[PDB]
């Protein structure tokens, strides 16, 4: 299944404050008005990076795994939203296909009504995660509007990724592409709008 | 202020001196450009306390003591136009000094006509000055004195439309605003070019010096020096070309000061459209505004006409006017305004017998 | 000025001869609170180590390696290093760090060096011949000896072949040393490959056990997870300073600010991408940056063929930073300010001029635009000239330059 | 090494020729003005205010100078004014007369 | 038309954009120059038969 993304998957690309200004930057972004695969837990390609989103408050959705084999033959990244706080670990994992509700190791770290959005990417051995939360009027599809995602973590894990899977009731996936965007920063240094420069001739 | 880079920059020799000599000539020229337009008046003339200008109302263009001491229109003009070793320098003349020059030029023009540019300012009543400016467009001076209320009104109204245009518009003053914009864009381009690598390992000079040992760091810095010196030569060359355009524009403004403000130009379209009467300077950010007052002929009628008329076998020609007929009678009029005189031996002159002139007509010439 | 113009005579004018620049009065360094110190103490105070044939390695990652406790750990009977000096280690960074740990007699600790030989170097732990790392030991007689001999510590006595560098091998099959078959049992040239020191508390200083740890370091494509301590200065507001906030080097004045950064943002940039604000990583306040005050310095002179006095203008500088007088063009030093006004002799800027006047000095004044005049206007009054002067005016115009040509090959290549 | 000298000496000469082109354009504008001053001030009598010097222009005389020209502009300057009462017209037999 | 060269040219920053902007200013001015000379007349006057 597919649905439209509208103007979603923008994140703060750097830790730089800018105020009442328009700034043009090139990075891995989700293209505006692209369609996204919708799901109701397959292994997926990761490409250059992923925008993931869901509506969730039961926490049937619980985590992710990232790697090349994902299992045994070389190391992989496990992430779990344990109800205490998010747990992260890198190991030669051999865990089951996915844990569910009754409806060596080299690195470790410890931290429905709402749409919850996450961006994941890997650059030069650092794993970048960004996220945001908002209430939503209509659960069926991503809402027409704008909201920038903020960085959570910047993990020095070094390991390779080309595939991923959800650990987990419905969610969206779209891929980051190298795009140039023009970003609007207001008086408080929040991003409040963007132009995807390659979208159409008015955006150019 | 890196000592490592500064020693490599000496190996390029005179380039760093000759860029500053070039920009110094641009800066010194901008003061001369401003001096040659506004400083055309020998003495700071000031307006009388009485305002007996014959019904003409300059209060929109004269200084306001409650305001800098700018006019009303000069305040609209001043409101509608709006660091990596870079420095801006102040102009030699302040905006208050420029307003004292546009004040003196304007007070001289209103109180003494064209006379203050040719010698000492000689006072003349403003309605009599305007009567001479009517003679300067070939309209007889009685056409002003017989229509003075109608010329004083409609001048006052045409000045009111300048205030309404400059209050309501968002584009008309844009010829000064573009000069402000190009110079902001030029400095932002010069500063943004500090972020460029030019093929070096980094654009940050301490980053280069941290990553690499002396011999390789010297190779990387010489790329930043090459690209930043090319970036600065590109800016100074473009300011040299942009300043030549502003100097040609300042020489035109200095010529409009002399010929339109200090005089009455007979040059077609030099001082606005229509036959030129006078014009008034107002100061604006980085420039000058001329309010060109002109006479426009407006409600024409057709007439029959003849180049000469036969009297007692003599051909008569008009001294200053043109012969016209209303369909039955013959008159001579001045040429730029319909006013028919009866044809006489002192409205006209003789030259030879009738037979040579193509299209001559027969009518009586009254001998007074 | 004479050196700037390359001339012994200087004509009347204002000449730029220098740039003024306020200097960094001191250096600032700021980094996050010194935290997540590496677990070296978990090895250096373990209950006991492994037998040397099966040496025990600690992975050190994702922490700050402050070696200075080791530099001052005088209880170490040795702290050797190879490839790198110990005092340098607190400046460094690495991807992975290792600590390899064991117990041996003092007379065999001397086999733990690059290129050494003997049963420990041959069969238990081989260092590289180009080893980069450190060897640490301390006497452990009171920790590792026992009455009647502690046999729980062992070394590999013999092997079929010598170890490669960092080769680890814990297999314990009978070693057949010669033509006599091993037959699965201890005997002459059928050695069980391990032996024991049997450590007794009554042993002499070279027979006694020592606890040993070998530090080792590597830097790869994967990120530098281990680094030395980020020692930091006090924070110096309202002066010119050099600064380093995390990786952001610069020079300027640091002040408090009205800006409202988001919690993840570390520093801020102006419209042209030049940096203008920073978050202090120890106390999370937002500091503005403004440059150290700078500007052209100009020398104001009558011609040297008249006098040798000069005045000096510091363009755009406030007079606090450098008769003395603040002009709107910058501070002016060595010119007398006057309340009269005269026509401009030497131009300074923002309505100010300077001249040399009579006992003589350079003076500075607001420029005269011209004499003030009121024209005697009224309706019905006129002035008419009763006489004239014929005037001859001179006007001078350039028409041509000197004509030049260049043999571009002879200029460039001679 | 020679390629570094070629690069810098060629940039040195490009900088010079660019500034001579920009300066020759300024001297051409001055020669066009001097040629116009000779046609209008010397070969005629200009009515253009302050074109041929201050005062009302009578005539002017060219003199040569190295790299340029000098105009001696002869002008009439009014010198010794007196004040008078004035009127736009005078009234005779119920009719207005103008000068 | 080389991608390998284009990514190296992109290390020089504003130079390529400001060359194109200068030639565009020259080109727009040629239409202005022509209108300032010829478009001086308000109405398209025609001669009689
Ligand atoms: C000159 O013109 C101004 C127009 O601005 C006259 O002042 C205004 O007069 C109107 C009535 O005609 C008032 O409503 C305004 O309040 C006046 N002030 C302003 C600032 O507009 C002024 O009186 C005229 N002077 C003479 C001598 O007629
Ligand atoms: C010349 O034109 C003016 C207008 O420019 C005429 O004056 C107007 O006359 C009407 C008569 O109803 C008045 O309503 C207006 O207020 C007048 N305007 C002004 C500014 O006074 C004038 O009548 C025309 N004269 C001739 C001979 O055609
Ligand atoms: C042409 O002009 C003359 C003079 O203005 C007009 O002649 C006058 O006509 C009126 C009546 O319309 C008489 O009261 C005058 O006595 C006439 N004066 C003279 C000198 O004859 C004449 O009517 C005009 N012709 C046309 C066709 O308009
Ligand atoms: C202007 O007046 C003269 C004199 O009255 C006219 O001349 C006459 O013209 C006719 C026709 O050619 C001749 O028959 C007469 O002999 C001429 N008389 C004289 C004394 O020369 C002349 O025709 C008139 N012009 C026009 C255009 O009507
Ligand atoms: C970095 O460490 C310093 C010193 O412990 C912290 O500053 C103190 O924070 C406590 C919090 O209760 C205050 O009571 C003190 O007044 C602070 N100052 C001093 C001099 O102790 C600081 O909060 C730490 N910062 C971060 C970002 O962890
Ligand atoms: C999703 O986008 C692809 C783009 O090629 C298009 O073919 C497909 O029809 C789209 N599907 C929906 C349901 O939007
Ligand atoms: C996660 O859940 C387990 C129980 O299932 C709990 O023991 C553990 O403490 C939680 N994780 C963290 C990081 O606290
Ligand atoms: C990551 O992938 C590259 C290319 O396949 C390989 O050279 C590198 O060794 C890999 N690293 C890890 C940690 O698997
Ligand atoms: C910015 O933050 C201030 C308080 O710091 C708040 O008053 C304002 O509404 C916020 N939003 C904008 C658009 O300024
Ligand atoms: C009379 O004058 C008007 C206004 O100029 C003009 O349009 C008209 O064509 C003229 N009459 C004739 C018969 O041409
Ligand atoms: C003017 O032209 C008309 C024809 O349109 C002709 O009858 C008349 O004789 C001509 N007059 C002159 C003076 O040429
Ligand atoms: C062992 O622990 C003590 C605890 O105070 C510490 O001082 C010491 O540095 C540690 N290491 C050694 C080699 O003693
Ligand atoms: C120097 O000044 C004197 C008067 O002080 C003057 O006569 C002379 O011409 C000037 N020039 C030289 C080169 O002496
Ligand atoms: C410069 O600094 C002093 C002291 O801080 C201040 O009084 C003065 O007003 C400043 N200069 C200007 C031109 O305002
Ligand atoms: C200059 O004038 C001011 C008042 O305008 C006065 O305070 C000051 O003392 C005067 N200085 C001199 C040298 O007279
Ligand atoms: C100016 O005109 C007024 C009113 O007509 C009159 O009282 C006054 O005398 C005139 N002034 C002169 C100098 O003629
Ligand atoms: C006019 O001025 C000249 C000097 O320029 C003087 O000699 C002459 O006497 C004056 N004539 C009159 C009548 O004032
Ligand atoms: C003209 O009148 C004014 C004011 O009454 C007076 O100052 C002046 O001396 C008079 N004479 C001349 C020659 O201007």
């Amino acid at each position: 299944a597919y649905t439209n993304s509208f103007t979603r998957g923008v994140y703060y690309p750097d830790k730089v404050f800018r105020s009442s200004v328009l700034h043009s930057t090139q990075d891995l972004f989700l293209p505006f008005f692209s369609n996204v695969t919708w799901f109701h837990n397959p292994v997926l390609p990761f490409n250059d990076g992923v925008y993931f989103a869901s509506t969730e408050k039961s926490n049937i959705i619980r985590g992710w795994i990232f790697g090349t084999t994902l299992d045994s033959k070389t190391q992989s990244l496990l992430i779990v939203n344990n109800a205490t706080n998010v747990v992260i670990k890198v190991c030669e994992f051999q865990f089951c296909n996915d844990p569910f509700l009754g409806v060596n190791c080299t690195f470790e770290y410890v931290s429905f009504k709402n749409l919850r959005e996450f961006v994941f990417k890997n650059i030069d051995g650092y794993f970048k995660i960004y996220s945001k939360h908002t209430p939503i009027n209509l659960v069926r599809d991503l809402p027409q509007g704008f909201s920038a995602l903020e960085p959570l973590v910047d993990l020095p894990i070094g390991i390779n990724i080309t595939r991923f899977q959800t650990l987990l009731a419905a969610y969206y996936v779209g891929y980051l592409q190298p795009r140039t965007f023009l970003l609007k920063y207001n008086e408080n240094g929040t991003i409040t709008d963007a132009v995807d420069c390659a979208l159409d001739p008015l955006s150019e | 202020d890196s000592t490592e880079c500064s020693n490599l920059l000496l190996q390029y020799g005179s380039f760093c001196t000759q860029l500053n000599r070039a920009l110094t000539g641009i800066a010194v020229e901008q003061d001369k450009n401003t001096q040659e337009v506004f400083a055309q008046v020998k003495q700071i003339y000031k307006t009388p306390p009485i305002k007996d200008f014959g019904g003409f109302n300059f209060s929109q263009i004269l200084p306001d003591p409650s305001k800098s001491k700018r006019s009303f229109i000069e305040d609209l003009l001043f409101n509608k136009v709006t660091f990596n070793g870079l420095t801006v320098l102040p102009p030699l003349l302040t905006d208050e000094m420029i307003a004292q020059y546009t004040s003196a030029l304007l007070a001289g023009t209103i109180t003494s006509g064209w006379t203050f540019g040719a010698g000492a300012a000689l006072q003349i009543p403003f309605a009599m000055q305007m009567a001479y400016r009517f003679n300067g467009i070939g309209v007889t001076q009685n056409v002003l004195y017989e229509n003075q209320k109608l010329i004083a009104n409609q001048f006052n109204s045409a000045i009111g439309k300048i205030q309404d245009s400059l209050s309501s518009t968002a584009s008309a003053l844009g010829k000064l605003q573009d000069v402000v914009n190009q110079n902001a864009q030029a400095l932002n381009t010069l500063v943004k070019q500090l972020s460029s690598n030019f093929g070096a390992i980094s654009s940050v000079l301490n980053d280069i010096l941290s990553r690499l040992d002396k011999v390789e760091a010297e190779v990387q810095i010489d790329r930043l020096i090459t690209g930043r010196l090319q970036s600065l030569q590109t800016y100074v060359t473009q300011q040299l070309i942009r300043a030549a355009e502003i100097r040609a524009s300042a020489n035109l403004a200095a010529t409009k000061m002399s010929e339109c403000v200090l005089g009455q130009s007979k040059r077609v379209d030099f001082c606005g459209k229509g036959y030129h009467l006078m014009s008034f300077p107002q100061s604006a950010p980085h420039g000058v505004v001329f309010l060109h007052v002109t006479y426009v002929p407006a409600q024409e009628k057709n007439f029959t006409t003849a180049p000469a008329i036969c009297h007692d076998g003599k051909a008569h020609f008009p001294r200053e006017g043109v012969f016209v007929s209303n369909g039955t009678h013959w008159f001579v009029t001045q040429r730029n305004f319909y006013e028919p005189q009866i044809i006489t031996t002192d409205n006209t002159f003789v030259s030879g017998n009738c037979d040579v002139v193509i299209g001559i007509v027969n009518n009586t010439v009254y001998d007074p | 000025t004479k050196c700037t113009l390359k001339s012994f005579t200087v004509e009347k004018g204002i000449y730029q001869t220098s740039n003024f620049r306020v200097q960094p009065t001191e250096s600032i360094v700021r980094f996050p609170n010194i935290t997540n110190l590496c677990p070296f103490g978990e090895v250096f105070n373990a209950t006991r180590f492994a037998s040397v044939y099966a040496w025990n390695r600690k992975r050190i990652s994702n922490c700050v390696a402050d070696y200075s406790v080791l530099y001052n750990s005088a209880s170490f009977s040795t702290f050797k290093c190879y490839g790198v000096s110990p005092t340098k280690l607190n400046d460094l960074c690495f991807t992975n760090v290792y600590a390899d740990s064991f117990v041996i007699r003092g007379d065999e600790v001397r086999q733990i060096a690059p290129g050494q030989t003997g049963n420990i170097a041959d069969y238990n732990y081989k260092l590289p011949d180009d080893f980069t790392g450190c060897v640490i030991a301390w006497n452990s007689n009171n920790l590792d000896s026992k009455v009647g001999g502690n046999y729980n510590y062992l070394y590999r006595l013999f092997r079929k072949s010598n170890l490669k560098p960092f080769e680890r091998d814990i297999s314990t099959e009978i070693y057949q040393a010669g033509s006599t078959p091993c037959n699965g049992v201890k005997g002459f040239n059928c050695y069980f490959p391990l032996q024991s020191y049997g450590f007794q508390p009554t042993y002499g200083v070279g027979y006694q056990p020592y606890r040993v740890v070998v530090l080792s370091f590597e830097l790869l494509h994967a990120p530098a997870t281990v680094c030395g301590p980020k020692k930091s200065t006090n924070l110096v507001k309202n002066k010119c300073v050099n600064f380093n906030f995390n990786g952001l080097t610069g020079t300027g004045v640091l002040t408090e600010s009205n800006k409202k950064f988001l919690p993840f943002q570390q520093f801020g940039r102006d419209i042209a991408d030049t940096t203008d604000a920073v978050r202090d990583p120890q106390t999370l306040e937002i500091l503005d940056i403004t440059p150290c005050s700078f500007g052209g310095v100009s020398v104001i002179t009558p011609g040297t063929n008249t006098s040798n006095q000069v005045a000096v203008l510091y363009q755009g500088v406030n007079c606090t930073e450098v008769n003395v007088f603040q002009t709107r063009a910058g501070c002016l030093i060595g010119a007398e300010h006057v309340n009269n006004s005269y026509e401009c002799d030497i131009p300074i800027g923002a309505g100010i001029c300077a001249s040399y006047q009579t006992s003589q000095s350079i003076i500075a004044y607001t420029m005269s635009l011209g004499a003030e005049n009121s024209v005697a206007y009224s309706n019905n009054s006129i002035a008419i000239p009763t006489n004239f002067t014929i005037s001859v005016t001179t006007e001078i115009l350039p028409v041509s330059m000197t004509k030049t040509s260049v043999d571009c090959t002879m200029y460039i290549c001679g």
